[PDB]
RNA sequence: UCAGGGAACUGAAACAUCUCAGUACCUGAAGGAGAAGAAAGAGAAUUCGAUUCCGUUAGUAGCGGCGAGCGAACCCGGAU
RNA sequence: GAAACGAUGACUGAAUCCGCGCGGACCACCGCGCAAGGCUAAAUACUCCCAGUGACCGAUAGCGCAUAGUACCGUGAGGG
RNA sequence: UGUUAUGGCGUGCCUAUUGAAGCAUGAGCCGGCGACUUAGACCUGACGUGCGAGCUUAAGUUGAAAAACGGAGGCGGAGCGAAAGCGAGUCCGAAUAGGGCGGCAUUAGUACGUCGGGCUAGACUCGAAACCAGGUGAGCUAAGCAUGACCAGGUUGAAA
RNA sequence: AACCGAACCUGGAGAUAGCUAGUUCUCCCCGAAAUGUAUUGAGGUACAGCCUCGGAUGUUGACCAUGUCCUGUAGAGCACUCACAAGGCUAAAACCUUAUGAAACUCCGAAGGGGCACGCGUUUAGUCCGGGAGUGAGGCUGCGAGAGCUAACUUCCGUAGCCGAGAGGGAAACAACCCAGACCAUCAGCUAAGGUCCCUAAAUGAUCGCUCAGUGGUUAA
RNA sequence: GUAGGGGAGCGUUCAGUCCGCGGAGAAGCCAUACCGGAAGGAGUGGUGGAGCCGACUGAAGUGCGGAUGCCGGCAUGAGU
RNA sequence: GCGACUGUUUACCAAAAUCACAGCACUCUGCCAACACGAACAGUGGACGUAUAGGGUGUGACGCCUGCCCGGUGCCGGAAGGUCAAGUGGAGCGGUGCAAGCUGCGAAAUGAAGCCCCGGUGAACGGCGGCCGUAACUAUAACGGUCCUAAGGUAGCGAAAUUCCUUGUCGGGUAAGUUCCGACCUGCACGAAAGGCGUAACGAUCUGGGCGCUGUCUCAACGAGGGACUCGGUGAAAUUGAAUUGGCUGUAAAGAUGCGGCCUACCCGUAGCAGGACGAAAAGACCCCGUGGAGCUUUACUAUAGUCUGGCAUUGGGAU
RNA sequence: CCUGAGAAACUUGGAUUUCUAACCUGAAAAAUCACUUUCGGGGACCGUGCUUGGCGGGUAGUUUGACUGGGGCGGUCGCCUCCCAAAAUGUAACGGAGGCGCCCAAAGGUCACCUCAAGACGGUUGGAAAUCGUCUGUAGAGCGCAAAGGUAGAAGGUGGCUUGACUGCGAGACUGACACGUCGAGCAGGGAGGAAACUCGGGCUUAGUGAACCGGUGGUACCGUGUGGAAGGGCCAUCG
C-alpha cells in the first residue's frame, strides 16, 4: 500500500568556502603588506619585493606596482616595481 | 581537552629561576618517559631554562 | 521611570571620548595551550566594536560609565 | 493604618533559584488618622543629634541561574 | 557570599563603670554609643459625607440608575 | 435635469496571498458606539525659542480673578586606565611599537516646547484553553445516618 | 443544580497570546523586500543587504572604449587516472597499429566573465554621518545544472526579464508570454506587437509557386 | 505603484480672542444643475423654534464598511 | 462463544463478555491494633469490635486441578565485614596585637537508620526464547523439527473474543456455506488464581442452523385515519455581499449563472423532486504547527505531606 | 615531683538492670473533665518539641530540541577536501564520494649532506615481492593521517648542533552580518644554528575545535567599606 523508508544519504557534507585566488592583479598599486594571492601551493612564486607566509600567501614588502610574470606554465612569479 | 589522555599530556614547564613564571605544552610519555628539559626565555630576567613540573 | 543601566555591560564595555564604544578581545580562559603566544597576547587586550553593535551598548549604560 | 497568614498567572521568549510580590486575597486590632519616636543610632567631619513625609543624591553604591531583572543610604535642600 | 548587624524556634546561658554594645569576617588601635522599662501632639494617608471649581460628560455619553441595585436571571454566592 | 431605447465596453468589496470575480475569510440592512494613547521630570534625534562658556531649577514659600521667590540639586567644563593613580596626556611595556585621547586645518552648550523613535507600564483594539485566592452549592445527581410509608392477584410447593 | 479528565460565583485580571481578525479624512514626492549568516530556530526574532528623510561632500556613480593582469567552463583532446572496440605480439601484464567515453580525467583551451588605470567620451549616479522604517512565504518563462522518469502548473541553485507592487494594445478568454511603463483634459495625427472575407478597426492586395488533405485547426516508431 | 519614509492640507468637538448673526427666526434636518486640485465649501428654497457661523491660536474621547465586532431599529425567508 | 447464578453500570449515542457477588488465597494487624479523616499530644472512624475479629490485595458458584524459573525487582530474615549525617574528638595550619589573649580554617578515632552484600520468598512484580537448509533473475502458496540469559511449558486447551499467511485442510449441513460445528496441530502471538479446562441452570448478551408464520421480498394493490392541498382567523425560524441568478465547451488559483465562443430562452406564479448553488449549521474534533494547555504515567528532574533514624529538651534516683 | 600501679573519693560518662515522685493510662458513690484516694498498670520508654541522614508518583511544579517533498521511524546537526559551482569570489538539495575531534621532544629551529617509483640484462638463501650491480628513468614516488593544490635547485631520505613549539608589540592587508578567523613586514629585549649573507615567534599548506558565566592553580601587591593589617576581589598566566 505505502512504503516505510528506510534509506538515507551518507553524503551531504562539504566544507565552508575557502576564498582563494589572487586578490591583487596585474598593474595594481600596493601598500606595504597588502596581500596579492591566497593559494594552496607554489602556484605563484614570490619575485622581487614580495614575501610568502606559511599559507603560501603572497604579501608585498615595500609598496610599488604589481607585475605578473608567467614563465611558460607551472613556474610563475609576482613582483613589485615602484613607479619611476 | 579531555580526561582519559593516555598519549600526550599538557605538561607545565616551570622555571629554575624561582621567578614564578612557567610554560605549557604537551609530551607523549611514550618518548619522554622520565622528564622534560627545555631552554626558554624568562621575562622576569633573561633566558633561564625550565623543568617539567606536574 | 528612569532608564536603568545594563549591569552586564558595566565590566565589558567602555565609552570613548568621541563617543565610540569598546570592549576586550575574547578567548583567553582555557583556549590557551593552543596557543599561539601571539594569539594569547592579542586576546587579553582591548578593542572597538565593529559598528552595528554601537547603538545597543550605548543604550546599555546611559551614564557612559 | 498597623499586625498574624500569604497566592498564581506572568517575566525569565522553555524552567526549578529568581520574578511577578510581601502585590491579590484571608483574618485581627484601632482611629479620625495611624504608624513611628526621645540613639547600646547614623556615620568618617574626632561631623550630626527623636520619628514620619516631600525633593535630591540616583538607576549612583551594591544585589543577581552576575541572566531576566532588583535597587539603597549618607550629605545637601524643604514640610513640622 | 569572606556575611557583619538585627530577628526569633530549638539548646545554652556573661560582665554592671578599669564595665557594657556597635562600627560589614577576624585582632590591635582610634571613633560613636548607656540594650534588656512606658506614653507622646505636629508635618503624612484616605475620602462614605459636605462646599467650590472644570479647554470633563449631556441621554449608546456621564455612575450600573436623569436614579434602581429595581425589573429581570440564579437554589445560592452572585449578575443585572 | 429626470427618465429611457439601442450599441461599445466591463470578473463585487475587504482580508489573506506566489496568485482572488473566485466554488477561499468576513458581512441581512441602516443608524449610532467602536482601535496607536497616557505617564516619567527617563533615554536618543529633528524643528523652534530663550539665555550662551555657561544653562537650569525641584521639593517648597508666599501670593493667587496673576505669578514671584526658592541653587538643594542636574547638564557643559578632560581625557586615559582593571584600578591605584597619572594628567593633555594616558594605558600595555623595561623602553619600543600601538589603543584610546587632546591639538586638531575648526568647530557650544543648556533649559524649555512641538514632533519622530526608544524604554518601563494594560502600551493599537478584541479573543483563549488554563493558573491561583476567598467563597457559594448535596431543593438535581452519588452515597451515609435516623425515622415512616408501599408491593392487585395468581403460580410453585423447601425444611421441620 | 440541563455541556465535570477537576463545579460554580467573585476576585488577581486589561493574566499571557512569537497566533487570527480589525485598524476610520485628502492630495503630492520617492519607494522596497520575500536574499546571507545566526538562532530549543524554521509562518518568530538579531545584524547586515535593499527603502526614505536630513546634513555633509563634490563626478567620486553609471554605461561604453582602451590598456593590463586573473580564470579552467563550452569545446576538444587522450599526455596521466578510471573505463572501453577489433587486431598484433608475448607468458596473461607491459608494448605495437587501429578506435573511443569521462561531473569528481586534462597535452591543450575559447566566447565570456572578474580586478585595476585612465575618460582619450557619453551620461548621471555615488560615498559618508544621523533620524524613521518595512521586508526575512515568493511566483512564472528562457538559458545553465543537480535531484526526478532529459515526468509535473514538480523540487533546489545560478542567471535575464516580468508578476509580485503594472494599468494600456496583442495572444478568443488568460498574474507570467509579445508590444509597451498610464500628471490631467480633447469627437486630433503617427506607430509597436498583432492584424486588414462577415461578427470586428484595417488590401476579398499584388506577383511566382505549394497543398485538395478541411491538411490548415495539436503525437510517434 | 504594495509594505514604508517624507511633504502640504480638509473636517469635528472643546478653549482663548477678534468679528458678527439670530423670533422679519439660530443649530439640526431636507432638495439642488454653483465653487474649490482633493478632503471639502457656499447660494437659494422647504423644515424647524433658540441658539450659532467666519478668522487666528490652543488642547483632543477627532473622522469607519468591514473585526462570525457592540447596542438598536427594521427587512428576507412569507402570508410560508 | 462469554459470564456461574438474582443483581450493577456510562442522567442525555454502549446494559455488555463491565462492575458486584457467595466461595478461595496472600498478607498485615495483640488493641491508644493495623488502617483512615484531621490546625491537633484534640477529637473520630475502625469498634462500644479483640485474630472464628479488622484492614489491604487478587481471583470469582461448583467440579477436577493450579507445573518449571528466586538471576533482575519488591517484601521477610541475616550478619563478619566494606558503609554512612549531625555530633563527640582537634593532632595540626593561619590571622592579629608587644603581649596575657582574642580569633579564621580544620585531620585521625568515634558515630544511627539506610544502601552494598548473604539467604529465603509466586494465590509477589514478572519470565517460561534465539533458530537450521531448497535446482533459479537481487523471488510469493509449502517445509520435518535440534534449542543461548534464573528457567525454557506439568496437565488441560488450540486456525480460538487469541491465527499473520487465510476463504488453512478434511468432514458436516446447503443446489451452492469467506460465517457456524467437529476433527487436525504448521499455537505469526493459549496455558494454569492477570487462574486452566469443564459445567446443569440462569441471559432484553453474542453467533450459526431448523420448524412454524408472515408484504422482509418477487411486486406491489385496495382501503382507512392523521398531515400535506383549498378558504377564513393568529402567524414563526435558521439563513441573507448585493443580484437583472440558463445550456454546452473552453479559460481562469487547477470543480464558472457572472470570463471566452457557441447554443437556448416571452413575463409572473402554484403544487411537487433534491443534481448544483464547492447548499445551512459548528472559526475541522483527523493532521501538522505553537519553545499553548490540562488529565495521567513511571527506575525523567526537583521538592514535599507522611515516615523510619542519630543528637538536644521535657528527663529524675539508684545498683552492677 | 614522679614513669607504671594498689585503697578511697568527686565522679563526668557509656551500656544494662531496676525502682518511681515527671509523664502516660484504666477502674470505683461524681458518664467528656476536675477532684481524691484504693488506686491498678505502664514508665523516664512512648508521645511531643528543634535538629541529623534515609525512604517517599501519596502529592506538587515542570522538562521531554530542531531539520524533514505532511508528521513519526530511519537518517542528520561542528570542522576539512573534491565534484555539482555555469573558466573571478560566492551559491542550494534527505545531490554525488572521502576524512577530523589528533599526532611529532623530533616529524620542530638552523646547519650540512643525500634523490625517488618502475621496467630490462646478470646475480648464494631468493627465485611474484626479498638484498647487490649495470642501463633507462620529471616525478609514472615520497610527504604521520582525508583528498585537492603544491613540491626534484625539496616540502622528499640522513646526520651535527639545538629549544624561536620566546616575551613585549604590530605598519598593512585577506575574510565574516556580528563575534570570529587568517597572512604578515618591521622595532625592542634575549637567545639557536651557521664561517658567514642569513634564518627561526612550531609542523608544505588547508581539519585536529568550545564564546560567556561560575570555579582550581602559579605569579602580581591594583581595590580593600574609621586607620593599619588579614578574608575577599582585581590584574597576567593558566587548568575544568
Ligand atoms: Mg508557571
Ligand atoms: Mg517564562
Ligand atoms: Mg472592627
Ligand atoms: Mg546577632
Ligand atoms: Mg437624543
Ligand atoms: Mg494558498
Ligand atoms: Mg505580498
Ligand atoms: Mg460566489
Ligand atoms: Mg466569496
Ligand atoms: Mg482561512
Ligand atoms: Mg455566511
Ligand atoms: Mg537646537
Ligand atoms: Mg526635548
Ligand atoms: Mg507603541
Ligand atoms: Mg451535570
Ligand atoms: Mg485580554
Ligand atoms: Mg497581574
Ligand atoms: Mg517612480
Ligand atoms: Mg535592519
Ligand atoms: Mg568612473
Ligand atoms: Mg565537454
Ligand atoms: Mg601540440
Ligand atoms: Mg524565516
Ligand atoms: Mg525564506
Ligand atoms: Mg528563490
Ligand atoms: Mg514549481
Ligand atoms: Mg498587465
Ligand atoms: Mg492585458
Ligand atoms: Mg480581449
Ligand atoms: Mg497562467
Ligand atoms: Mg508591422
Ligand atoms: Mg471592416
Ligand atoms: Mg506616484
Ligand atoms: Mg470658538
Ligand atoms: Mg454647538
Ligand atoms: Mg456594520
Ligand atoms: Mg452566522
Ligand atoms: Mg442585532
Ligand atoms: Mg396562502
Ligand atoms: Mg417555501
Ligand atoms: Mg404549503
Ligand atoms: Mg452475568
Ligand atoms: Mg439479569
Ligand atoms: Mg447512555
Ligand atoms: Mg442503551
Ligand atoms: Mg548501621
Ligand atoms: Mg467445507
Ligand atoms: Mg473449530
Ligand atoms: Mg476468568
Ligand atoms: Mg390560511
Ligand atoms: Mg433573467
Ligand atoms: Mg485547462
Ligand atoms: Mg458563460
Ligand atoms: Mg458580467
Ligand atoms: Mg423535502
Ligand atoms: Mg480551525
Ligand atoms: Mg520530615
Ligand atoms: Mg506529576
Ligand atoms: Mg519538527
Ligand atoms: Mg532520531
Ligand atoms: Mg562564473
Ligand atoms: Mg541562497
Ligand atoms: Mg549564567
Ligand atoms: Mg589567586
Ligand atoms: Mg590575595
Amino acid at each position: 500500500a505505502h512504503k516505510k523508508g528506510v534509506g538515507s544519504s551518507k553524503n551531504g557534507r562539504d566544507s565552508n568556502p575557502k576564498y582563494l585566488g589572487v586578490k591583487k592583479f596585474g598593474g595594481e598599486v600596493v601598500k606595504a603588506g597588502n596581500i596579492l594571492v591566497r593559494q594552496r601551493g607554489t602556484k605563484f612564486k614570490a619575485g622581487q619585493g614580495v614575501g610568502m607566509g606559511r599559507d603560501h600567501t603572497l604579501f608585498a614588502l615595500s609598496d610599488g606596482k604589481v607585475v605578473f610574470i608567467n614563465k611558460g606554465k607551472g613556474a610563475r612569479f609576482i613582483s613589485i616595481e615602484a613607479a619611476q | 581537552a579531555a580526561a582519559g589522555a593516555a598519549p600526550r599530556i599538557i605538561v607545565k614547564m616551570e622555571s629554575s629561576a624561582g621567578t614564578g613564571f612557567y610554560y605549557t605544552t604537551t609530551k607523549n610519555r611514550r618518548n619522554t618517559q622520565a622528564k622534560l628539559e627545555l631552554k626558554k626565555y624568562d621575562p622576569v630576567a633573561a633566558h633561564v631554562v625550565f623543568a617539567a613540573a606536574a | 521611570p528612569k532608564m536603568k543601566t545594563h549591569k552586564m555591560a558595566k565590566r565589558r564595555i567602555k565609552i570613548t571620548g568621541t563617543g565610540k564604544v569598546m570592549a576586550f578581545k575574547s578567548g583567553k580562559r582555557h583556549q590557551n595551550t593552543g596557543k599561539s603566544g601571539d594569539e594569547i597576547r592579542g586576546k587579553g587586550k582591548g578593542f572597538v566594536l565593529a559598528k552595528a553593535e554601537w547603538a545597543r551598548m550605548k543604550l546599555m549604560l546611559p551614564r557612559g560609565k
